[PDB]
DNA sequence: ACAGGATGTATATATCTGACACGTGCCTGGAGACTAGGGAGTAATCCCCTTGGCGGTTAAAACGCGGGGGACAGCGCGTACGTGCGTTTAAGCGGTGCTAGAGCTGTCTACGACCAATTGAGCGGCCTCGGCACCGGGATTCTCCAG
DNA sequence: CTGGAGAATCCCGGTGCCGAGGCCGCTCAATTGGTCGTAGACAGCTCTAGCACCGCTTAAACGCACGTACGCGCTGTCCCCCGCGTTTTAACCGCCAAGGGGATTACTCCCTAGTCTCCAGGCACGTGTCAGATATATACATCCTGT
């Protein structure tokens, strides 16, 4: 897989901003948002894959994701 | 096979106690289950730290009460302390 | 003469729409591909439960919505109504994410 | 051999949350080498009270949404509308919960 | 005519002075009295180790210095050099105090 | 023991801002800083007093303050 | 006749106490059992982190023309090293001060 | 009198092996002791959670390794993993 | 853009001075040795459930365009804040004394672990009906241009 | 300051469908009951240090006066983003199929708890002595007014 960060499209980022109560959006916001989302996703996935490797597993479970999230202070309800 | 475990029946009992004609979905039930597990872990960890600080090898109702009034804010902590105290006093009699 | 709402009113209408709603605002398949690409950067030929990718998407959307709330606060603080990358950078710097 | 009829500890404490299950979890969680008899009772009471608060507020959020079933959106609305509950769960994200509807005053039309 | 420095230059020199040093910038006795007054409502006839008041002062000064750094960033964001209460409010709101 | 928040003087807040790299300070900054300092101190002291009362002591120790800070994600080094 | 005692720190080539770390692991009730290699691994990690921060702090002390590490030097070492700063970004060093930095907009105009 | 515990002599040994002609103040030594205690508590708690997640009752060197690479960032994590693995190998070798 | 005048700040030496680093004596807590038992590693199996592909529908994304309204640069002004000085105030230092309470220390008792038998609470599975999602049609409200 | 067209939104009424909730069987985990060991509560003694006070010095706070430069309001201009229509595209849904590996069970072995004895590593204490503040004097380093 490659260049899949472009799958996070401009209208999707606009919708996320609208949920954040953003009225007007600069043109440079979308690339910045893709970068910050990539950084956040990299951190969470790195911790989750570390949890997966500790269990000698080859499948990343939802438990790994929620443990990774609550490790970053982003504790998530609804998946265990 | 296996056998899982959750607070689903207890959360449902409390819901029927506080809202008799209100249901709850599986996603909301899972969120309540995660909430109960999270608050349990927070209170138990703070009580464990209290017992370790005070060089105590047992977690008592005092450790749980202090952990509750540390983690919970304001009126939430006050009412939680009242509920825990009344439950302990009711359990000791019976 | 075609009808045209003034710039901003449609933006406010979709602000109300996406704050009232609760569904995921990112397409599922592109996000899943992004997640798998990052994971393959970390560990080769991984596998994901559907709930794992769903939890990742819920967390990422919550993080981005909160970040955009802080960014909007930063933009309004500068007597602006348009969010700019400087607003995102200031919000992340104050949050400590930088 | 005249064993008395078993009474669950939650019933003795007058609770709905399981005192025995909480006691086992406290023992197995490596919090201390010993767990008092009143510790699971107190912890179960606190958990039940917090669950009751959240469920009451979420049922209220379902009432004015004219829904007879609690969904994650109702839990999110209840938690973020209550200042104390929001403070308790400030770092917690609720899946399929959405956000509170609020728009900044400067973004509204100027008239 | 007496020699005078232009506004902001001795301010910069004491910025350098107070970022070069490490001592506590709040007077010890007023802060200790403030700590005892705040603690008196939680519990009466309460006592403090001297190291406890020192730790409280160190933590409070570190917190206030960090908050002033974030406030300065907020003021610069609004194209100003004067920090204002709105800047402290924005910094605390983004950090999570509000 | 009253009105000891005014003991946090305007020059003291000015020095704190100078260490924070603040060149120019508005006149209303000082009352706001006193308010935020009061809130922070109330939180930390409340937690420290709770720790002290759980130990059945009546002197707030340095360790109580350190634990109170560490609970709030503001761990302090140099006091135990 | 017992053999000559050898500390597990010496057996692992470490300065930090493997025995004390093992006892603290078994007494902090992190788990009901603690492996043999877990205390030596943890002691190695702690000793490495101590070595890193002390190396940087001693370099700061040398740059400050002082032969004794003080809290200021530890603060400079932690805040200048971005990984060490990320590890200790939520901790405050007592008597450490702050990094000397002024925003460029505040510098004199001309 | 009493009997207290600290990492002061170990921090001093590491300092001497990393900076022979350099001392350390009492306050700096106390800060280093607090740092060692804090990192020990962080790593041990993360390893405890790792063991509890996988339904394990023992904390081994691999739990500590996973906790270290979960807690330390970037080059610190890999260098600490290298140091721990080297220490464990040369400890089991003797 | 350059003198020079003035104030501030790194250098450069004496000079005590506590704090540091090192030496000692204990003593308690690691280390050597050995035993038992259960946790976990490994192997086998099985069956979720994850991945991959295909095809149709269409919702959403991408693109283009017109324009308006918001970002931003520039200007003016007036007031708030920085700077400096004389005055006041209370912090800080250094004592002194005293006593409240932290810190062991020994007894013992009540409370929590542990073991065995028992049973009923709770979980897995099945089933069903009604709450809510969907769809279609007014009713209503808000927007925006044109007056 | 409204009138009216237009578009979005809300209220309502009728299918329908799938998941929330109730029922049932089983089983394993909570109860009960009884015992034993030790954790801590509890009284008591000690001696540390926290509190309170006093006086003197002087650093710091404070109040005032002045001027300046910065915040903020206003204006212009301009171009960037928003609203909208059209075309494209790939997301989504449904279905199928295969096999990877999660996950459950059985066996055994080896690794850790627990003990007992023993000794030496580390801590409390004591003590020289030397980085290191701390006063000088000095040599620039900038700041700012003036030309």
């Amino acid at each position: 897989l490659r260049d899949n960060i472009q799958g996070i499209t401009k209208p999707a980022i606009r919708r996320l901003a609208r949920r954040g109560g953003v009225k007007r959006i600069s043109g440079l916001i979308y690339e910045e948002t893709r970068g910050v989302l990539k950084v956040f996703l990299e951190n969470v996935i790195r911790d989750a894959v570390t949890y997966t490797e500790h269990a000698k597993r080859k499948t990343v479970t939802a438990m790994d994701v929620v443990y990774a999230l609550k490790r970053q202070g982003r504790t998530l309800y609804g998946f265990g | 096979r296996s056998r899982k475990e959750s607070y689903s029946i207890y959360v449902y009992k409390v819901l029927k106690q506080v809202h008799p004609d209100t249901g709850i979905s599986s996603k909301a039930m899972g969120i309540m289950n995660s909430f109960v597990n999270d608050i349990f872990e927070r209170i138990a960890g703070e009580a464990s730290r209290l017992a370790h600080y005070n060089k105590r090898s047992t977690i008592t109702s005092r450790e749980i009460q202090t952990a509750v009034r540390l983690l919970l804010p304001g009126e939430l902590a006050k009412h939680a302390v009242s509920e825990g105290t009344k439950a302990v006093t009711k359990y000791t009699s019976a | 003469k075609p009808h045209r709402y003034r710039p901003g009113t449609v933006a406010l209408r979709e602000i109300r729409r996406y704050q009232k709603s609760t569904e995921l605002l990112i397409r599922k398949l592109p996000f899943q591909r992004l997640v798998r690409e990052i994971a393959q950067d970390f560990k080769t030929d991984l596998r994901f439960q559907s709930s794992a990718v769903m939890a990742l998407q819920e967390a990422c959307e919550a993080y981005l919505v909160g970040l955009f709330e802080d960014t909007n606060l930063c933009a309004i603080h500068a007597k602006r109504v348009t969010i700019m990358p400087k607003d995102i950078q200031l919000a992340r710097r104050i949050r400590g994410e930088r | 051999k005249a064993r008395a009829k078993a009474k669950t500890r939650s019933s003795r404490a007058g609770l709905q949350f399981p005192v025995g299950r909480v006691h086992r979890l406290l023992r197995k969680g490596n919090y201390a080498e010993r767990v008092g008899a009143g510790a699971p009772v107190y912890l179960a009471a606190v958990l039940e009270y917090l669950t009751a608060e959240i469920l009451e507020l979420a049922g209220n959020a379902a009432r004015d949404n004219k829904k007879t079933r609690i969904i994650p959106r109702h839990l999110q609305l209840a938690i973020r509308n209550d200042e104390e509950l929001n403070k308790l769960l400030g770092k917690v994200t609720i899946a399929q919960g959405g956000v509170l509807p609020n728009i900044q005053a400067v973004l509204l039309p100027k008239k």
